[PDB]
């Protein structure tokens, strides 16, 4: 139905800013919100039909040590969204404690926008894992949202903290945030910063402005994932239907990101299907096997093309299977958006549940285990000591992520009547 | 050329839209049925558009031509067919112009797809959500107005506000020969398009609407139980596995239906925009209906006798699980094991049946046997 | 007029072009993948010794000129061709000492020359005359007859009609020579057999069906 998007932290407000600018350029609206003459669509998914003839998005603006949020303030896209709810770092414990002491009025801000829309489908959190500003406050707000409203969906667009990096408390912060992500979320969309960094340094020759270009990538992915909700189809006009097939069980709810053009700066469905199935057109970079894949395509699609393409995908076997059942790559067709640039006219994206993300999890667990065994990299942060003098939450998070790795490896098995 | 006759208890091999038909017996054996149908088409068409418009006036020229045929003996089919088809072409272009233009057919096809065939996902999903208790309750006369005004409120709720051809839509909960069982949708038809939409085509549309709405209804509530429990035992995690497991094959069923709707509707619309013949539009509707009736597989009883069960098992599971979020050792396990085994049975049976051989049916198998758990069956 | 509107719609030449292309470049690749079984496996490889399924339907106005028992003959020549291509690819996949390679030439030349004969001197010479005959047939009746007298002479030249106990068996046993040499890569005891069966073929073929002498002197 209707989605209320939450943005917090400098990185989260950055990706929310670029996503809102992307949807402003995509739909027929000005940066003030002035209606265009070209706009089967919907403008009520992220947008309220708001009360000065601007389709003002329902966005929660949160700031914590604002630097780039000031630049968001003096901007032409501050006439698109500002319901005036801006209310005030480098650690998970600091952001968690600061979010703890002021949960009341920001929950009232959440309540205001929850009363704002007529219907609700989910809460999409613009979040950065171990980003400092987003960290801690994001995990605490995740606890507040999932506890306060058990009837709705929680989505968290997340990065994986590896940017070729100094912060040595970052494995502890990412471990605690990942504990919150596994326990207090219905679905998590995870990307790798190093993968998008490699793709960006590949397609161009940029080295310094990597942040802004990564923002372009995640905003394009976020628009592409909700195109089937924003444009009326037949299925996944609600979030829970797209969330349902990829997630077989409440512990494996972490989804890989794919999108078959890495380019927007002739083509058929058959070629982009075989181009999608390689792990180097995946923007997230023993037996490793997908649980379930779902692909959504948008373009000038001949309906016979998806049919024989799926034929070729079967008898080639270029996708990793699921042992305990059928749960396979599903072909979904969506409408080509108005006022999008005419490159890669047939363009598809995929969301997939893969066991290969367990490797990235255990790598970060190994980094945490190294710094935890050495006992020289807690740095004695005062909020970390005052929050937990015994630091048993790190042990609990380690246990939870170990159970997560075991359940991943158990889902890898042909028997998943053996658990972890 | 008028639709008037002067017979006194006799026949001239013909028996608005009143007492017009041809019988094979009274028609002579050396005149074929082919030219006779063209004659009958001319008479019926001219009779239809002549009144209530208060039309063509080439009647005298055509009559002089026929009269010239009467003067010159005797019978030879080639002259007769030439003059009858010369009337037929002008009549057909006239009749086509009237029906397609004075009332638009294109908007009708758009509305019929948008509602009978579930072309508005958000409207129909909000309608399922809002009118839940209304459609759940057993049939009575006065619930039909409630579900109609809720269905109109959702149309305004998505922010597509439009008067005219939305009030022509109704939800008909009949009574005296759960409210979902007697649920229907209806649509009104104008006078030029009146002959095109006869009770049969809309009768089939209603059944398609019921099938698609049943699976769309099943999907959301299975998922609500699943997400409710996900947000929170061995019994617990088994149910979420099972929720997903049923949702899969059910979603694939609805997707095969999505495939046939796109592929056949493109042909229908494209044929309508590219023709100036009245008969070809009738034939386009014929092809559309026959293909759709085949692809639902309602013609064959066993696969139908299985898809009913696919909806049924999810209904029972959703009602049982929602009572207690905590574990059910109150004969929850007894139904849970039967549910997963019977889902295996029914999904395997429909998989076997889906295994002439239309293409779309054929590669619908080729999703799940990518990932090989019906390669083991 | 009837023959003209049979070559402007329902073109018999189109089905003819497809026919003799569904045996003999593309169908080489298909069968060489099978070198490295099952009847449903073949369907899915196809849609991507002897063997495969060869079938396509003819529309009814050309189904009264192309018989159902004409398809069986298409399959017969397909089978014979597949055995030669199998023997050729078994002898052309291999990467003692350098001595194995003389045994390679000693057999590979023989099957290659035979392949050149079977295609060019029969299936393309007789095909090239046959096309120039059918493009001047303006009758329903003669069109069947020239076709049957095209198959029944290629079926004679590539002999299958009778004396398959004096011609066919030699080709069958040199197919097993392909297997025996395929395994080894004893070796000397293979050309002792090859020189025996080659001379047996020549000493049988020396009396002549008459077209067989065109290889018995090569």
């Amino acid at each position: 139905r209707e989605i209320i998007t939450l943005q917090l932290g400098q990185c989260g407000n950055q990706i929310g800013f670029e996503f809102w600018k992307q949807l402003c350029a995509e739909h027929g609206i000005s940066p003030e919100g002035i209606v265009e003459e070209f706009a089967t669509d919907r403008k009520d998914v992220f947008f309220y039909q708001a009360d000065d003839e601007h389709y003002i998005p329902r966005a929660v603006l949160l700031d914590l040590e604002p630097r780039v949020i000031h630049s968001i303030l003096n901007s032409p896209y501050a006439k698109l969204y500002n319901p005036e709810n801006i209310y005030l770092g480098n650690n998970w414990a600091s952001g968690f404690s600061q979010g703890e002491k002021i949960h009341e009025d920001i929950f009232d801000i959440i309540d205001r926008e929850a009363d704002g829309s007529d219907s609700l489908e989910g809460f999409v959190l613009c979040h950065s894992i171990a980003g400092g500003t987003g960290s801690g406050l994001g995990s605490y707000l995740l606890e507040r949202l999932n506890d306060r409203y058990p009837k709705k969906l929680v989505q968290t667009y997340s990065v994986f903290p590896n940017q070729d990096e100094d912060v040595v408390v970052q494995p502890y912060n990412s471990l605690l945030t990942l504990k919150r992500l596994t326990q207090n979320a219905d679905c998590v969309v995870v990307l790798d910063n190093t993968a998008l960094n490699r793709i960006a340094t590949d397609r161009l020759h940029i080295q310094n402005p990597s942040f802004s270009q990564i923002n372009q990538l995640v905003s394009t992915i976020m628009s592409a994932s909700t195109t089937t909700l924003r444009y009326p189809g037949y299925m996944n006009n609600d979030l829970i239907g797209l969330i349902a097939s990829l997630i077989p069980t409440p512990r494996l709810h972490f989804l890989m990101t794919g999108y078959t053009p890495l380019t927007t700066d002739k083509t058929t469905v058959l070629d982009v299907m075989r181009r999608l199935l390689q792990p180097k057109n995946v923007m997230v970079s023993t037996n490793h096997c997908y649980i379930a894949i779902l692909n959504i395509i948008q373009g000038e699609v001949d309906p016979t093309q998806v049919h024989k393409s799926l034929q070729r995908i079967r008898e080639r076997k270029l996708a990793n299977f699921i042992p305990w059942g059928p749960a396979s790559i599903q072909v979904a067709l969506s409408r080509k958006s108005p006022y999008l640039p005419s490159a890669h006219r047939v363009s598809g994206l995929m969301m997939a549940n893969h066991t290969s993300i367990s490797s990235l999890f255990e790598r970060t667990c190994r980094q945490y285990d190294k710094l935890r065994k050495r006992e020289a990299f807690l740095e004695q942060f005062r909020k970390e000591d005052m929050f937990k003098d015994n630091f048993d939450e790190m042990d609990t998070s380690r246990e939870i992520v170990q159970q997560l790795i075991d359940e991943y490896h158990a889902a890898t098995r042909p028997d998943y009547i053996s658990w972890g | 050329l008028h639709g008037l006759l002067l017979d006194q208890h006799e026949e001239f091999f013909i028996k608005s839209l009143k007492q017009f038909s041809l019988r094979v017996e009274i028609l002579p054996s050396y005149i074929p049925v082919r030219v006779a149908e063209k004659i009958l088409f001319v008479g019926e068409s001219v009779q239809m558009f002549e009144n209530q418009n208060v039309l063509k006036n080439q009647e005298d020229t055509f009559a002089a031509e026929l009269h010239r045929l009467k003067q010159q003996p005797l019978f030879s089919l080639v002259d007769f067919e030439q003059v009858v088809d010369r009337i037929r072409s002008t009549v057909a272009e006239h009749l086509w112009k009237l029906m397609v233009e004075e009332s638009d057919l294109l908007g009708q096809l758009k509305i019929i797809k948008d509602f009978y065939l579930l072309g508005r996902g958000e409207l129909f999903q909000a309608f399922i959500d809002t009118a839940q208790h209304m459609l759940k309750t057993p049939p009575t006369a006065v619930t039909e107005h409630d579900v109609n005004v809720a269905f109109q409120q959702s149309a305004h709720k998505v922010l597509l506000d439009d008067d005219n051809l939305l009030p022509l839509l109704h939800l008909t909960i009949e009574y005296h020969g759960s409210g979902w069982a007697a649920l229907g949708l209806s649509y009104k038809v104008q006078w030029p398009l009146h002959i095109l939409f006869t009770p049969a085509v809309l009768e089939k549309y209603n059944v398609v609407f019921k099938y698609l709405l049943s699976v769309r209804r099943v999907q959301a509530e299975l998922q609500h139980c699943w997400a409710l429990q996900m947000q929170r035992q061995t019994d617990a995690i088994k149910w979420r596995l099972r929720n997903h497991m049923a949702f899969l094959v059910d979603n694939l069923q609805y997707y095969l239906q999505v495939d046939v709707l796109e592929s056949q509707f493109s042909q229908l619309l494209h044929q309508i925009n590219s023709t100036r013949d009245f008969e070809s539009i009738r034939l386009a509707h014929d092809h559309f209906l026959s293909n759709l009736l085949a692809q639902s597989f309602i013609l064959l009883k066993p696969v139908f006798h299985c898809l009913n069960e696919i909806l049924d098992l999810c209904h029972s599971f959703c009602s049982l699980v929602s009572q207690n979020l905590g574990p059910l050792d109150e004969r929850g396990a007894a139904q849970l094991s039967i549910l997963v085994k019977g889902f295996s049975r029914q999904s395997s049976l429909l998989f076997k049946i889906l295994s002439h051989q239309i293409n779309s049916d054929l590669a619908q198998l080729l999703l799940r046997l990518d990932y090989n758990k019906y390669y083991t069956q | 007029n009837l023959m003209q509107t049979l070559k402007k719609d329902y073109r018999l030449v189109e089905y003819l072009q497809a026919m003799r292309n569904f045996f003999l470049d593309t169908m080489y690749d298909f069968y060489t993948s099978i070198f490295d079984q099952n009847v449903s496996f073949l369907n899915v490889q196809l849609q991507e010794l002897d063997g495969l399924t060869l079938s396509y339907k003819v529309p009814w106005p050309v189904d009264i000129v192309i018989s159902l028992e004409c398809q069986k003959i298409y399959n017969q020549v397909f089978l014979l061709l597949l055995q030669i291509k199998w023997a050729k690819y078994s002898l052309d996949v291999l990467l003692q000492i350098h001595r194995m390679f003389l045994l390679r030439v000693k057999l590979m030349h023989f099957v290659n020359s035979l392949h050149n004969y079977i295609m060019t001197r029969i299936l393309h010479s007789t095909g090239l005359e046959f096309q120039h005959q059918v493009e001047e047939a303006k009758d329903l009746d003669q069109l069947i007859k020239i076709h049957y007298r095209y198959l029944s002479t290629i079926h004679d030249r590539c002999l299958l009609r009778e004396k398959v106990s004096f011609v066919k068996e030699a080709i069958m046993k040199v197919l097993n020579l392909a297997l025996m040499f395929a395994d080894g890569w004893s070796i000397e005891k293979m050309e002792s057999d090859f020189k025996n069966c080659h001379m047996f073929l020549v000493t049988i073929l020396n009396k002549a069906f008459p077209h067989l002498e065109s290889l018995a002197l090569s």
